[PDB]
């Protein structure tokens, strides 16, 4: 019978296991055998205590480097303010060390951690691009909680290096089978941010992760939009609990917040079901974290059923991850076919925006050729448009099958007059629905304000495959 | 930018 883990703040790791069913259900997969063996995850931060008594047990060199002094080491700077204790807190929820008498567990407890230390000096792309690409055929799992200034006025995301190492990634990494990269979709909640505008998160080749809090709702700090994928709890409002971790100077915290912590508990659930099945490819992954993911008692005002039955929310994506449902998954998946990509440029002419556009558009997906696609996994609206105050604009997206994805919420403080130059804004929520048909682009100006700008390039991106659909 | 998270 599985024994579960002694450490003395294991009881407050409410977010693992319980009764309540409010958890993540980890303890589910523990028990059938998994715990990380074998799986390498690398924290992309601002470094890793490797000392820390409860990573040491852990820790894999080989799944660590410094790009900021440009050394092997990843040890934190130490400061008076402990700024760069980001990185071994995310460690900790991945994979701290079990039955050692000592804070509390990872998800993936048995794993070994790495962590790049990149965010202590000037990122630029070739320090993202450098970490990233790090040792690709010995780390499986990249995560990074961290981008794009979460001020609700910035459009941003990775620059030629940076995108050249997701491609590299996904394409020879693992062996071919592709670098997994989670990703924490943001923190702008506040300044009503879009995680559409943040490139990492909107990107097909990173699973973005949003939080819930213990209660079951969105927590102040969330960010809505289409791209992101799922969601694991992290903290909320004072009385609800946080997330227990690894702390620098080799401390326990039991403070933890953001969706700076899910993106690792993440992480950890993706381990385990690497664990489960080793030859799970980087899309796989993400069709397992599609099919497994549980809304219920998640609470938002914008479930919405996608056309082949899934629940499916701009907060939570499909909702909150599921351990032991994704290692059961994994063991007998069948690899998803090649990805297929089909490119509809929509528009004949420009068009002005004024107060409201609608551009509708009837597509075969790629009838008759070999990126014909029936079976949707990502879609982008790669949007090119001038407008005088960018922040006003909403962008709606609705699939044929009535799936209707807010690609970009009005953002009060994106003053911006410079549009968006081919942002290819990104939807999760049609997964799996047969692209064919109508697709409909709603652009309208949510203010009173008399703005005015044009739409010249809408070109609808489908990837996806022909084959292999289940019931709805 | 790059902010931690
Ligand atoms: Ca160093
Ligand atoms: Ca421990
Ligand atoms: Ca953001
Ligand atoms: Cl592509
Ligand atoms: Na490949
Ligand atoms: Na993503
Ligand atoms: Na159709």
């Amino acid at each position: 019978v599985y024994q579960e883990p002694t450490d003395p703040k294991f009881p407050q790791q409410w977010y693992l296991s319980g009764v309540t069913q409010r958890d993540l259900n980890v303890k589910a997969a523990w028990a059938q055998g998994y715990t990380g063996h074998g799986i390498v995850v690398s924290i992309l931060d601002d470094g890793i205590e490797k000392n820390h008594p409860d990573l040491a047990g852990n820790y894999d060199p080989g799944a660590s480097f410094d790009v900021n002094d440009q050394d092997p080491d990843p040890q934190p700077r130490y400061t008076q303010m402990n700024d760069n204790r980001h990185g071994t807190r995310c460690a900790g929820e991945v994979a701290a060390v079990a039955n050692n008498g000592v804070c509390g567990v990872g998800v993936a407890y048995n794993a070994r951690i790495g962590g790049v230390r990149m965010l202590d000096g000037e990122v630029t792309d070739a320090v993202e691009a450098r970490s990233l690409g790090l040792n690709p055929n010995h780390i499986h799992i990249y995560s990074a909680s961290w981008g794009p200034e979460d001020d609700g006025k910035t459009v941003d995301g990775p620059a030629r290096l940076a995108e050249e190492a997701f491609f590299r990634g996904v394409s020879q990494g693992r062996g071919g089978l592709g670098s997994i990269f989670v990703w924490a979709s943001g923190n702008g909640g506040r300044e009503h941010d879009s995680c559409n505008c943040d490139g990492y998160t909107n990107s097909i080749y990173t699973l973005s992760i949003s939080s819930a809090t213990q209660f079951g709702n969105v927590p102040w700090y969330s960010e809505a939009c289409s791209s992101t994928l799922a969601t694991t709890y992290s903290s909320g409002n004072q009385n609800e609990k946080q997330i227990v971790t690894t702390d620098l100077r080799q401390k326990c915290t039991e403070s933890h917040t953001g969706t700076s912590a899910s993106a690792p508990l993440a992480a950890g659930i993706i381990a385990l079901t690497l664990e489960a099945n080793k030859n799970l490819t980087w899309r796989d992954m993400q069709h397992l974290v599609v099919q497994t993911s549980k809304p219920a008692h998640l609470n938002a005002n914008d479930w919405a059923t996608n056309g082949v039955g899934r629940k499916v929310s701009h907060s939570y994506g499909y909702g909150l991850l599921d351990a032991g449902a994704m290692v059961a998954l994994a063991q007998n998946w069948t690899t998803v076919a090649p990805q297929r990509k089909c490119i509809i440029d929509i528009l004949t002419e420009p068009k002005d925006i004024g107060k409201r556009l609608e551009v509708r558009k009837t597509v075969t997906a790629c009838l008759g050729e070999p990126n014909h696609i029936t079976r949707l996994e990502h879609a982008q609206a790669r949007l090119t448009l001038s407008y005088n105050r960018r922040g006003d604009l909403a962008i709606h997206l609705v699939s044929p099958m009535g799936t209707r994805s807010t690609l970009l919420a009005a953002r009060p403080h994106d003053y911006s007059a410079d549009g968006f130059n081919d942002w290819a804004f990104m939807t999760t929520h049609s997964w799996d629905e047969d692209p064919s048909g109508e697709w409909v682009l709603e652009i309208e100006n949510t203010s009173e304000a008399n703005n005015y700008g044009t739409l010249t390039k809408f070109t609808l991106v489908l990837y996806g495959t022909a084959s292999g659909s289940l019931v709805p | 930018x790059x902010v931690x998270g």
